[PDB]
């Protein structure tokens, strides 16, 4: 269709601009990786709870990360800016987002109605409004249209995989979400099919497989340990059937590279 | 927020109420758009989340500019540029006269012009009408009102069903698609196009199913070469009245044989099909074209 380019060029303007700060974390005095990864696991499940979609998830987890990039933040706090988060991304991307009283209650009462509320304005003044951020996910259903025919396991394999990536920002914040997409994609495709990322997307991306490889290197390791990992949430998601129960599928051991 | 003097009500442009406003220190004229966010709710509106996040990308001369956003505890503020009326009364002033031509041919053109940079920059705005649409004293025509706007996807998913006005609401959207995505706009501008050459609403119905039968009657009802799928859809009835097409001279008297070129590829029921504002853009009723003056 007459505007896939166009939307393609503006969206890898944009990731650029709406990226964090690569390194904030070694900057912010009480919270850490692990930290930010035991809450977006938390947040996978809540999306998971309210039937959010994939993207309401990433944009939250962009949101953050930005929010983090220039606010100190104390432990006790981080949830809070998660929950305002989530509540803005929702808001953004959902038909039916969870009303605030929903967003009270999944945080047991960590927080009142009021604290969320002056949370997702300090959220929205920090992000200057600019709410409309490239994820994976957006990158991952455009890189999709170059798979002949279509493969639903390889689809859901590659946002499994885009999906994990959320959870470590060491060594993810380093990484464009058009690159993670592209890794994914093809660890995804390998994996299933045993192809490789296409002619066609080397072409539209300007990527080819080897400057895929040092975010292919760091996916891979992830991938292999997926199941050894603390957060698991992202793998009990991928069981269920809609999801081609890709969670499940056995890594493969060498990438070839 | 003390720098604004207010000089009017403008109206109430959908979820908010619209001022007309001067900054003192400055003297701009600015149109003020209050949100208020009552105490204990539901936070800022998603409508005003996204309007804001939307519009701040948004930036076309053929885009209505917003300046600011003051954004309180108690309310919350939209801070446009400001323009001398809507396309809506416009047409009304026009209605004996007739709107020009040229400047009809103007309008449309940069209409096209705006919203192709919205969908190239992946939004669809879903309430194109005269009424969201404004113009200024030197012949501009600008797109207004991002509340029921939205960032789309490649390729889209389901969205909003409840989207477009009535009278220019595509028969996708109406016949209960799954799927729904620039070609909506289009629709709407054809609507328009349509109702700036004749001086009334081309499709003024009252129920969907009325919506739907006025575009049957006029277009042809709809089948599976006109529009493969069809007799597949949600909302689609087997029993429909099978009307013929209406030629365009019937239709739209006072247009060129270019100028039925281009509506009826605004007006095409295949989304598929139907004209993209680019290409639209590049159409031979375009290559005549100047910017004249509004005759108020
Ligand atoms: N629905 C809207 N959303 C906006 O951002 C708007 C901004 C804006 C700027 C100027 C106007 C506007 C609209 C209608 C009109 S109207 N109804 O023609 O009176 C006018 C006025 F100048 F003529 F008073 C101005 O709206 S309107």
């Amino acid at each position: 269709p007459d505007y896939h380019e166009d939307i393609h060029t503006y969206l890898r303007e944009m990731e650029v601009k709406c990226k964090p700060k690569v390194g904030y974390m070694k900057k912010q005095p009480d919270i850490t990786n692990s930290m930010r990864a035991i809450l977006v696991d938390w947040l996978v499940e809540v999306g998971e709870e309210y039937k959010l979609q994939n993207e309401t998830l990433h944009l939250a987890v962009n949101y953050i990360d930005r929010f983090l990039s220039s606010m100190s933040v104390l432990r006790g706090k981080l949830q809070l800016v998660g929950t305002a988060a989530m509540l803005l991304a929702s808001k953004f991307e959902e038909i039916y987002p969870p009303e605030v009283a929903e967003f009270v209650y999944i945080t047991d009462d960590t927080y009142t109605k009021k604290q969320v509320l002056r949370m997702e304005h300090l959220v929205l003044k920090v992000l200057t409004f600019d709410l409309a951020a490239p994820t994976v996910n957006q990158f991952l259903t455009q890189y999709f249209l170059h798979q002949q025919p279509a493969n639903c396991k390889v689809e859901s394999l590659a946002m499994f995989l885009g999906e994990l990536s959320l959870i470590d920002a060491d060594p993810y914040l380093k990484y464009l979400p058009s690159v993670i997409a592209g890794a994914a994609f093809h660890l995804a495709l390998y994996t299933v099919t045993g192809q490789s990322w296409p002619e066609s997307l080397i072409r539209k991306t300007g990527y080819t497989l080897e400057s895929l490889k040092p975010c292919l290197m760091d996916l891979h390791q992830t991938y292999l340990k997926a199941p050894q990992h603390a957060q698991q949430s992202i793998r009990e998601k991928y069981k269920n059937s809609k999801y081609h129960g890709v969670s499940l599928l056995n890594p493969p051991e060498t990438l070839n590279l | 927020m003390e720098n604004f003097q207010k000089v009017e009500k403008i109206g109430e442009g959908t979820y908010g109420v619209v001022y007309k406003a001067r900054n003192k220190l400055t003297g701009e004229v600015v149109a003020l758009k209050k949100i208020r966010l009552d105490t204990e709710t539901e936070g800022v509106p998603s409508t005003a989340i996204r309007e804001i996040s939307l519009l701040k990308e948004l930036n076309h001369p053929n885009i209505v500019k917003l300046l600011d956003v003051i954004h309180t505890e108690n309310k919350l503020y939209l801070v446009f540029e400001f323009l001398h009326q809507d396309l809506k009364k416009f047409m009304d002033a026009s209605a004996l006269t007739g709107i020009p031509l040229p400047l009809i041919k103007s309008y449309l053109f940069q209409l096209l012009q705006g919203l192709a940079f919205c969908h190239s920059h992946r939004v669809l705005h879903r309430d194109l009408k005269p009424q969201n649409l404004l113009i200024n004293t030197e012949g501009a025509i600008k797109l207004a009102d991002f509340g029921l706007a939205r960032a789309f996807g490649v390729p889209v998913r389901t969205y909003t069903h409840e989207v477009v006005t009535l009278w220019y609401r595509a028969p996708e959207i109406l016949l209960g698609c799954k799927y729904y995505s620039t070609a909506v706009d289009i629709w709407s501008l054809g609507c328009i196009f349509a109702e700036m050459v004749t001086r009334r609403a081309l499709f003024p119905g009252d129920s969907e199913i009325d919506q739907l039968f006025r575009i049957f009657r006029t277009l042809g009802t709809p089948d599976e070469v006109v529009w493969p799928g069809v007799t597949s859809m949600p909302d689609y009835k087997p029993s429909f009245p099978k009307w013929a097409r209406q030629d365009f001279s019937k239709v739209v008297p006072p247009l060129d044989e270019d100028g039925r070129s281009l509506l009826s590829q605004m007006l095409h029921y295949d989304p598929n099909k139907r004209i993209s504002a680019k290409a639209a853009l590049a159409h031979p009723f375009f290559q005549d074209v100047t910017k004249p003056v509004p005759h108020l």
